[PDB]
């Protein structure tokens, strides 16, 4: 019984200290990947956590919307559960008590996790104890789903059920066990492959 | 044993379409007293408000049952230690609490300001922004444009003829018979 989650590539060089402490637990596998979203961690085949700073919630883009609006949007897009950690500073807390529940109101959402932690990286590794523990699990044509932009924990379940012949078998019967671990645009981007014609 | 005093309770209106969102105030100033007198030491400090929690997150689940998702806020008068303190106490008490309150709803900790919630949640220009755009999100088909499906669906086709031992004169006429991997697969399978 050995619990595994993975790291996204781009969010590596930060979390090198919550890499090491995490890895210290020999039952936990760490697997690395290059997704294309912002998330620091793929919890498990929906799940992912993502840590933003609270001082810079309210940061102007130049298009007008706040710095962690498409980052959020896309996390939805692809996981059922996204969970968003805020680091806070000391500062930022004592000169804008309004922000705390301005950002619990903004990133509202049935789908959303919402935490305050320190700045210290103890917090972060703490909590991803915790998010291991309650979510993660434990455990061939990968690569025709990782390039559909599933999460390589996502294909990881998917091929404990099914071959990917009978997976397509599954969605093209419409099979709620199917389904039910996909999002609405990861299913229409499978129907979108299976009703493109030659 | 019960240190929280339940205030008046309120749903603010409009904050997602999808979720009831009711604030609950909720005054402090007896548990926060307690900590400083009665309990001196830490440890036996943290089961107390973690016990505290349990009790209030089910007096207020159970005065809204006879009153979507639930979203409970429960809305402190005052927050003497962090709030990140009080984010790890309240995901403590509701993995201890089994039961209808934990499962029936969600709920989150906040400090009392004078701002009121319900304008700025009907008013705030980047507020309104991100929930609109957040509405369109569930149905987005942005990254369909990076991936080649042409590509994928004709390495499908050669690994489904790889596994059927179908021979290459037998590509056009297959081909001809099923015009896509819906028709395809369902007719080896």
């Amino acid at each position: 019984e050995n619990k595994c989650i993975a790291v996204n590539e781009n969010k590596v060089i930060e979390n090198q200290k919550v890499i090491q402490s995490l890895c210290k637990n020999s039952h936990l596998d760490l697997i690395e990947q290059s997704y294309f979203g912002e998330c620091d961690f793929i919890i498990n085949h929906s799940t992912c956590v993502y840590k933003i700073q609270a001082s810079r919630f309210m940061q102007l883009r130049n298009n007008g919307s706040l710095h962690y609006d498409k980052a959020v949007n896309d996390l939805l897009t692809e996981f059922q559960r996204v969970i968003i950690i805020v680091e806070f500073s000391e500062i930022i807390q004592d000169v804008d008590p309004d922000l705390f529940w301005k950002i619990k109101l903004y990133l509202l959402n049935s789908r959303v996790d919402v935490f305050f932690i320190h700045e210290t990286t103890d917090f972060f590794i703490d909590w991803m104890k915790y998010f291991i523990a309650r979510w993660a699990f434990s455990y061939a044509n990968a690569d025709i789903l990782l390039d559909l932009g599933f999460n390589i924990l996502l294909v990881r379940k998917i091929f404990q059920t099914y071959s990917l012949e009978e997976f397509f078998m599954a969605i093209i019967k419409e099979e709620s066990k199917a389904v039910k671990m996909l999002t609405v645009s990861q299913m229409t981007r499978l129907k979108k492959l299976l009703t493109l014609e030659w | 044993e019960f240190f929280w005093d339940v205030q008046k309770i309120q749903e603010i209106s409009n904050v997602e379409e999808h979720s009831v969102v009711k604030c609950v105030t909720v005054n402090t100033s007896r548990l926060i007293s307690q900590l400083n007198e009665e309990l001196q030491d830490e440890e036996s400090g943290v089961n107390f408000i973690v016990t505290q929690l349990q009790l209030l997150i089910n007096n207020v689940y159970e005065k809204i049952q006879k009153s979507r998702s639930l979203m409970i806020n429960l809305n402190f008068t005052r927050l003497k230690f962090s709030i990140a303190y009080w984010d790890i106490l309240l995901e403590r008490s509701l993995d201890l609490i089994n039961g209808p309150s934990k499962t029936g709803a969600r709920y989150f900790i906040t400090e009392v300001t004078p701002v009121d919630r319900s304008r700025y949640v009907e008013n705030n220009q980047y507020f309104l922004a991100f929930k609109a755009n957040q509405r369109l999100t569930r149905n987005s088909v942005d990254m369909d444009e990076f991936i080649d499906f042409e590509i994928l669906i004709k390495q499908i086709i050669f690994d489904l003829f790889k596994k059927n031992g179908i021979p290459d004169q037998d590509f056009e006429a297959i081909l001809s018979r099923f015009h896509n991997l819906e028709s395809l697969v369902v007719a080896f399978n």
